[PDB]
RNA sequence: AUAAGGGAAGUCGGCAAAAUAGAUCCGUAACUUCGGGAAAAGGAUUGGCUCUAAGGGUUGGGCACGUUGCGGCGUGCGGUUAACAACCAACUUAGAACUGGUACGGACAGGGGGAAUCUGACUGUCUAAUUAAAACAUAGCAUU
RNA sequence: UACCUGGUUGAUUCUGCCAGUAGUCAUAUGCUUGUCUCAAAGAUUAAGCCAUGCAUGUCUAAGUAUAAGCAAUUAUACAGCGAAACUGCGAAUGGCUCAUUAAAUCAGUUAUCGUUUAUUUGAUAGUUACAUGGAUAACCGUGGUAAUUCUAGAGCUAAUACAUGCUGAAAAUCCCGACUUCGGAAGGGAUGUAUUUAUUAGAUUAAAAACCAAUGCCCUUCGGGGCUUUCUGGUGAUUCAUAAUAACUUCUCGAAUCGCACGGCCUUGCGCCGGCGAUGGUUCAUUCAAAUUUCUGCCCUAUCAACUUUCGACGGCUGGGUAUUGGCCAGCCGUGGUGACAACGGGUAACGGAGGGUUAGGGCUCGACCCCGGAGAAGGAGCCUGAGAAACGGCUACUACA
RNA sequence: ACUGGCUGGGCUGGGCCUUUCCUUCUGGAGAACCGCAUGCCGGUGUGUCGGGGAACCAGGACUUUUACUCUGAACAAAUUAGAUCGCUUAAAGAAGGCCUAUGCUUGAAUACAUUAGCAUGGAAUAAUAGAAUAGGACG
């Protein structure tokens, strides 16, 4: 993604429990140990970007250098919107069958979720999001991969 | 009373929703409690489950740690200077979580003056005034006190400056509406710069 | 609905119970205990409706108040005392000692067991973790809590309880090969030999069993319980859970009929 | 100029007088030549004091040579300050706290409204010194 | 049991409807009525109004007995049974009804690494003392009002009611150091647990060296050859489990309680030790749960086609509040969200489901009602106690009846 | 009713060669085919012997993606279908039976739901993806 500034808001942003003013300096290539950037691994065969590891945004929600844990279904859409700010909307299609004529018919649903800073997503283009506990009012999941395009 | 229910709001597609049940007794609210710095002043309260909460109303002290060297004292709050959220919170005198006050720095000199053998943000030099020296009570005490002084370094003049006023910056990390104690940490590098360049320009 | 229930309707009761239909309207509704609600053995409902030594409800409670019968070594003084999978009892007066495991058919069922054989247990391990003071620690199936456990034994296996000093004395890998008895399911009361197990990550593995006729079965893995690695531990009931089929039954149950009469 | 209680019971007839009135924010029907009706009807706010936030202008930008009394030009380039620093200047708009004998467009200035009938389409004109109207004119149409 | 017949014409073959035929755990009514097994029943119209009676209390050997209580007569503190009254628990379960409600309730299926939990079960907490201090009920006696499960002032006495309170141990760790020969040391303080903030550990899982700075050491010929090395759990995944340091708090807990047995030692002192139960108590685990939460699924209607943001409608950030997450709420900043795959609105003689009736197969229709989930106690709002209530056989106020 | 045979004719399935056959590494235990010497009536336990790992188990990596069908797991009692037992038969019920017993013995099965969700085998039918400005594959 491109964001101008990182500290650009009233206050001050910082990963929390991160202390990063210490007199004696020590080299550790433990993540949140020696005073440097902090990540974790998903699991589920998901491996951490390397726009995560090495960026400088500060985001406590999102999936990877965050506070929030995945554990639920996953699942699969197209994105139809990316209007709002770090936020995406995924369209996703399936067959209804209706027995007394033997046959299906089409429907459709709307979802939201929470698009993280480490990912470039654009209109079109297909994503696997996994679920989380409640962000806001009507966003419940967050995204994990974007696949490739044609 | 007050509720913090989802059933009276609007759904995403904009429909109104219908009448569903009376008010429980969960999903309730309470009245907020606005800290004021003066006299310590604290009620109780019985919260679910038979705990209790701690409501501060007044409060004048609480403890503050320094990062880099280690110690943490209790000391008195001056006023409050900065506030990100509302001004009306920085006019007021009150406090809450992530606001910037100003603290008594004497107990922290101190420890300063004993554990290294330096003095510390001495600018009353030209009026000496107060100057006193008392006789040091051993010799081991200079191995001692030299090897700390030359192995852990000095403060930077950032810090230094505001010892001579007496005056320290610090932001509360406590909930006093929740804990009924204002606890916090004082503020330095690279954060003090933030702060400072927002606090007077 | 404001508050805990205190009631159990009849026709709502657990079915492995066997409970008429008829005469009356509610069930023993078994009190909170070591065992989960849906699937335990109420002490009354062992004494009256199994064994038919108190007639009825009134006379049920008499016996206990004298202390007559045990459970794990204590007496238990609650007609509705929820037992379990593996719990022994004991009446002393009577001179006789019970085991309550499942036959193939899904269901409590009476086992005489020997004197010998009443002093000690087995159960499945639920969680090993460092408890306050770093002291190690484990709870069992039946809540047991052990401290200062084997640092071998890990979760899944089963552990031989002493059950008059609640010390382990040996225990039993949850690997292929072993001797297990399934304790939920369909396949209730089964017995089989581990073939080979299947891990999903996101939970719910499941396990192959076989069966001693070559039949073969699964289950998920929180319904295994090994108990041996060959030649099992415990008593097995008559049958040793094969699992018959409907035709095979009707057979054998003319061909007895006419052995004996 | 002012009047207790009543509020057109006075009179050919509400003649005279009273009531409404500035600005900001909500709300607004039948009918219609779709332009109007509309300021329809009908509601709320308004002082003093101490503060906060938003809306502008000017001058400065890195090296490498040559001219000149720390520099003005000739240039040869490179870079787009993740927009910084100093100085200057009037008013207009929005929000919060406190305060009073609940008062504040404090004098002046300043629309009463609604449901219908008859008649001329509208703006315009005439009996100076008793009649300003439904009378005259008008665009449009037709005839010689 | 996969079934048909009468009726348009002077007569005929068709489309086509009217009528006939059978069932109903589907209600009413008329005539008639001997026996055996089983027994539904003020739901439809009025969730309209109610006289009178009942439907929730509770004691063991083991909380408090000076009943002018009974009974015996082994108890000169009490000692058997035991009214009354204090204290503890329950009264939030049952039972009734279908008014509201159209993604709401509900069904099958997931999550809580996002929370509370009386009780039950299993573990678990070394910091005057041979026993601390004031009240009150029952009771006696003196009164008020037409009236109620209304209550006044005076005199006695208890606690498992209320309120205080006692390093009985060492070691180890971290600070200050009286005192020198400069290389370690006299002795001084803190150190259980709960609460709040800051910091540290919580390892990896293929191998061979060579340098700088400089020190536990073994052997030793004093030239030195050198140097092997002690722990670290768990998940698909975390700042998890747990431990250490500097401090903090109108601030907790760590037993001044009760019953049976009658025992063992010698320095024989009204000395010391000793068993089994009852009732409590901090943390973790379990049980009965509760609250939120993922995916898909509901009748007719377009003479309902655009809807949401006055005064949150969609998203970002800092806080407040809650048992916890969250536009649940307060400030500041963006301009979004649903729709012809039927949004939004209007109708329902609409609580949802398991299921009932009728049958070749495919279907049509009903479900207030014994089982599960939700809501209500004449209509609205507010709140106390408690683990649990927005409770009505609990309280406060307005409107309507009485 | 039992048993064997047919170069018996069929049905279902498993192995090899045809240009195709079936990913891969680590570890576990260990066979088959082999000789070594010790012993019986041309085979064999020999042994911490070794050339040696069919198959199996545990762990890691790679594999176009949907619909469809097969088999599993999980999911409520009552109800529907349905097995057993002469409540004097029956609608029901879940009981009972045996010589005589101061005793023994048994039953309370099974199938169905069906939409959505979780795994496994199959690879026809109907869609989808890939190397063309090579931005392609391999060592």
């Amino acid at each position: 993604a491109t964001e101008l500034t990182v500290q650009s808001e009233r206050a001050f942003l910082k990963q929390p429990h991160i202390f990063l003013n210490s007199k004696v300096k020590v080299k550790s290539t433990r993540p949140g140990k020696g005073g440097r950037r902090w990540y974790k691994d998903v699991g589920l065969g998901f491996k951490t970007p390397k726009t995560a590891i090495e960026g400088h945004y500060i985001d406590k929600k999102c999936p990877f250098t965050g506070m929030v844990s995945i554990r639920g279904r996953i699942l699969t859409g197209r994105v139809v919107s990316t209007k709002m700010h770090r936020t995406i909307i995924i369209r996703r299609e399936y067959l209804h069958y209706i027995p007394k004529y033997n046959r299906y018919e089409k429907r459709h649903k709307n979802l939201a979720a929470h698009v993280s800073p480490a990912f470039r997503v654009e209109e079109g283009d297909m994503v696997v999001v996994g679920q989380c506990r409640p962000l806001s009012k009507t966003v419940r999941f967050n995204v994990l991969r974007v696949l490739p395009r044609t | 009373g007050i509720s913090r229910d989802s059933r009276h709001k609007r759904s995403h597609t904009g429909a109104k929703r219908a009448f569903y049940r009376k008010k429980r007794a969960f999903e309730l609210g309470r009245q907020p409690a606005n800290t004021r710095i003066g006299p310590k002043r604290i009620h109780i309260v019985r919260t679910r489950g038979g705990n209790h909460k701690y409501r501060a109303l007044r409060l004048d002290s609480g403890n503050f740690a320094w990062g880099s060297e280690g110690c943490t004292r209790k000391t008195r709050i001056i006023g409050v200077v900065y506030h990100p959220s509302n001004n009306e919170l920085v006019r007021t005198n009150t406090l809450t979580k992530s606001a910037v006050v100003q603290i008594d720095a004497a107990p922290f000199r101190q420890w300063y003056e004993a554990h290294y053998g330096q003095p510390l943000g001495r600018r009353r030099q030209q009026k000496q005034g107060q100057v006193v020296e008392e006789v040091k009570k051993s010799k081991s005490v200079e191995k001692k006190q030299a090897a700390r002084f030359a192995a852990h370094g000095k403060v930077d003049p950032a810090l230094e400056k505001q010892f001579e006023a007496g005056r320290l910056y610090a932001i509360i990390s406590s909930r006093p509406g929740q804990s009924g104690r204002a606890d916090g940490y004082i503020l330095e590098g690279e954060e003090l710069a933030f702060y400072q360049r927002k606090l007077h320009k | 609905a404001r508050g805990p229930k205190k009631h159990q309707k009849r026709l709502s009761a657990p079915s492995h119970w066997l409970l008429d239909k008829l005469s009356g309207a509610y069930a023993p509704r078994p009190s909170t205990g070591p065992h989960k609600l849906r699937d335990c053995m109420p002490l009354i409902v062992f004494v009256r409706n199994r064994l038919k030594y108190a007639l009825n409800y009134r006379e049920t409670k008499a016996i206990m108040m004298q202390r007559l019968v045990k459970v794990d070594g204590k007496v238990r003084t609650d007609i509705t005392y929820p037992a379990g999978f593996m719990d022994v009892i004991t009446i002393e007066k009577t001179g006789e000692n019970f085991r309550l495991i499942y036959d193939t058919k899904g269901r409590f069922t009476v086992h005489r067991i020997t004197d010998e054989e009443a002093k000690y247990k087995l159960g499945k391990v639920k969680r090993v973790q460092l408890g306050r003071g770093g002291v190690p620690f484990l709870v069992t199936h039946d809540a047991r809590t052990i401290r200062y456990p084997d640092p071998l034994i890990k979760v899944n296996d089963t552990v031989k309880i002493d059950l008059e000093t609640g010390k382990i004395t040996d225990f039993i890998k949850f690997d292929t090969g072993a001797l297990a008895m399934i304790t939920g399911g369909r396949n209730m009361g089964r017995v089989g030999v581990i073939t080979h197990r299947e891990r999903h990550d996101g939970g719910f593995g499941i396990v192959h069993l076989k069966d001693a006729l070559d039949n073969t079965f699964a289950t998920r893995e929180s319904n295994v319980f090994v108990i041996g690695s060959e030649k099992p531990w415990i008593s097995l009931p008559k049958g040793k859970g094969v699992k018959l089929t409907i035709a095979e039954e009707r057979d054998q149950r003319r061909a007895r009929a006419l052995a004996a009469a």
